[PDB]
């Protein structure tokens, strides 16, 4: 609805951004709109990987990483229809969340 | 005793500023904030202005309630470059409290 | 294509419906030019149909069985997998394309 | 090395020959694939399965089928249909199920 | 799902095959994996089939359509617009999706 | 395959991209692989506008003409693939031609 | 005006009214579409027609129907099916005919 | 020419036409790129390949495949990615192997 929207907290390079078949290495904290935290890359100290284009993330993440370069920390509020919609994911999200994600890019691969 | 128009805006009101979370539209947009902006920007707006104008019963109509809303969003695409969260934000919430509003 | 899905929300990426079983949805029909001719939301009674039984249009009966539950996604549905030549007269044109919003709300 | 520990070995080498990339080998972790441990309570991977051979735990060829049928259900449940965990899964249990159909 | 058609080298846009019209065609079709199971370029002869008319696996029957003469693309086709559960014996395994290349060569 | 590779002929600003929907304004020529015209804005003293992200070009420019910022004039040499393929654009260009663009990135708008 | 100039101009305003965005309105430009001029060799528009029915040009309904036709015809042979201009070409065209039936 | 000759031959004029402005037909001078040789220790260009086919030094298809990579990797390694010359070699690196396998 809002989709993804990308608040950036600390820049990256504002040149370097990912393109279709690249590895992104990410940290991220994911909290519901109220700020109860449900996931955290840094709380297992152990970044996360995805590759872009590979169908492997919420629209959300698709869209709003894609805009991010390297280095940059942002804020993406991400809706329910760019996130886990009517389903949620049992026991984690609730029906119809509006997710809030702190992500920074570290590194391409 | 609040009229039927203050009653249906401020739900209006409260609907629309659920949609900025982060109360980027909550207050006027100051010039130590936003150097120049009273110079190009000539009818602020924001949400609180808004609250205020209900309180007061100042609007007549919803039109021109939908108007100070209309307002608001374009004013912050007009102060802010395209590649902004605040430009991004105000063209997103102008579609989309629209199609509330109706 | 007789019909093509684009999603508006996602659904649970499982779920999807198998003959027999009774797919509850709602839905808004337009024509192609927006012009609404139905929707089960004005009614506040979602529509039931069964899949594999004959009830519903082409577009319908592949579209929705592409959707997994939860999903709510907008079918465009060409005439000859809609109402063709004839049309349904007094609501659907001849050679009509038509526009579905739907949400496939659960599987019965 | 008694009757069944030979036979699980043997069941144990004809599986990891068809997970040529190594899928099954270890397990899954959260930085690997965020929230398993959420949705999976019971992990099994042929690591830790060919660790209980060696121990000499499985008392029959039916736990053994137990553990191999509970790694292939939570790879099935984990990962979405489409990806290549999910289908490798579904190909690997049926195809342990029929080697090992007549226990 | 069922077929997805990604272009490779461009059609004319204009000319897309109708029912009953014979799609002549060069083809090479693939496991997931890469390993090649046929191709009509191998036999220095194109396959043609007409549209309309059973006589191809549906992801063809509806990826073709998606073509207009000249384009090159690629088809991947999920098991159940393809061989399915069965597969065909000895040459494509149970529950296969299948990649073709495909190149729709002229109408006649 | 080849795709589009972009050569700069004079530089543009290295800094002002164009964004998809974005009217880009460009004076261009056109010639085939042997150097032949087939067409030229520049013959006619009239910019071209085309808008990305609209399936208004053929591949190679629409993936070209995203990598030249403004100011820049470039030489685009295209693979038939990211072109006109096997249909060419009959009269003007032929089957499985390689095209060749001089392009000059002059506003966005 | 003879009472054929008259029905032309009649017909005239009620197609026009179709395409509010003057889609027609003008002879194409190259600069607006490359190669138009080498694709389409006989160009139409509502404002050539206006000027043939001002200067009595059309000897018959037949013959204005003819231009319609052409125009709409190079709008559907110049542009890609999936355009608005190819679109609104097919629409007009089809409601230009059922009118002047 | 022997046979082995002769196949390189092909190859490399089907190679070369991948290169049509000539970015890999000479060697690369310090003049024009400075403190090349200092990065590139075995540099090769077209030119020297061609001369290598001539004088029969090519002992097998797989020496020649080794030249193109090498030629192709020494400007994947002096030239900045945002170059054409960089993506140039990546591109024809590809679609050379492609075309000799
Ligand atoms: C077969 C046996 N084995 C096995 O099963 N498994 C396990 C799998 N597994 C695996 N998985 C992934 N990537 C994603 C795939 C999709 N996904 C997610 O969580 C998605 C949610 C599901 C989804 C997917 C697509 C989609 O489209 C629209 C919509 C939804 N989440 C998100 O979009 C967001 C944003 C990012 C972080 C998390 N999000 C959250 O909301 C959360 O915080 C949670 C999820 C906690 C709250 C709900 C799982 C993980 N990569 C790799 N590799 C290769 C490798 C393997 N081993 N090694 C050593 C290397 C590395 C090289 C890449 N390997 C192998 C082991
Ligand atoms: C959405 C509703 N809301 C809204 O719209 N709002 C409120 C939020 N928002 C905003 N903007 C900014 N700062 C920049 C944005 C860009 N810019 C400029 O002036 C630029 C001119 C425009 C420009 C920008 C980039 C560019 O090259 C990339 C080229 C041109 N000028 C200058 O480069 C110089 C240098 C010194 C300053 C003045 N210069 C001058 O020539 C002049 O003297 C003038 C301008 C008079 C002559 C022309 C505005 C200043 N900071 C914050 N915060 C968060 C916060 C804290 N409290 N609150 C309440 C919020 C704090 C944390 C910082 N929030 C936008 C307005
Ligand atoms: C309805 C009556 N009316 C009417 O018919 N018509 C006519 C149409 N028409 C029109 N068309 C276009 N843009 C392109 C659309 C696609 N196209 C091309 O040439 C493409 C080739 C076709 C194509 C399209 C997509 C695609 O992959 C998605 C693959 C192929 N070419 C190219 O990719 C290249 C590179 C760019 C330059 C040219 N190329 C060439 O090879 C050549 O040199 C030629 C073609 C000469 C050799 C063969 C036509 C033109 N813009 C606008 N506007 C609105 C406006 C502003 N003022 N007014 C008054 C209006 C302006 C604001 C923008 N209006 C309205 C009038
Ligand atoms: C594909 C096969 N082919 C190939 O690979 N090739 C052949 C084609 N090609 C090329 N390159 C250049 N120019 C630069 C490209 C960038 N660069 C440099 O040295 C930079 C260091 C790299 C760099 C670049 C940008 C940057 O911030 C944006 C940061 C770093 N150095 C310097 O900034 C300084 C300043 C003075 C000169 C040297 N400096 C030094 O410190 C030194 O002394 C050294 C380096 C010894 C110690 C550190 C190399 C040369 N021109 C042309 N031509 C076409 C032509 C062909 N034939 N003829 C006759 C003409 C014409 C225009 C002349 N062609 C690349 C090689």
């Amino acid at each position: 609805s809002m989709g993804v929207q990308v608040e950036t907290i600390s820049p990256g390079d504002g040149r370097t951004f990912p393109k279709r078949g690249q590895t992104c290495v990410v940290h991220y904290t994911g909290m519901l709109e109220d700020g109860k935290k449900f996931d955290s890359s840094r709380d297992r100290n152990k970044p996360f990987k995805f590759m872009l284009g590979k169908q492997e993330v919420i629209r959300g993440w698709e869209e709003g990483v894609a805009q991010m370069s390297v280095g940059q920390r942002a804020k993406l509020t991400i809706s329910p229809d760019y996130a886990y919609g009517a389903t949620g994911h049992p026991g984690i999200i609730p029906p119809h969340a509006t997710l809030v994600f702190d992500v920074e890019l570290l590194k391409l691969e | 005793e609040s009229t039927p128009i203050q009653q249906l805006l401020e739900h209006f009101l409260r609907q629309l500023q659920r949609k900025d979370p982060h109360g980027f539209f909550a207050f006027p947009v100051t010039d130590a904030i936003a150097p120049g902006y009273s110079m190009i920007i000539k009818h602020p707006m924001d949400f609180g202005t808004m609250k205020d104008k209900i309180v007061a019963n100042e609007y007549k109509s919803v039109t021109e309630f939908k108007a100070d809303f209309k307002l608001m969003c374009d004013n912050a695409m007009t102060y802010n470059r395209p590649d902004t969260v605040y430009y991004k934000l105000a063209k997103k919430i102008l579609h989309a409290g629209f199609k509330m509003m109706s």
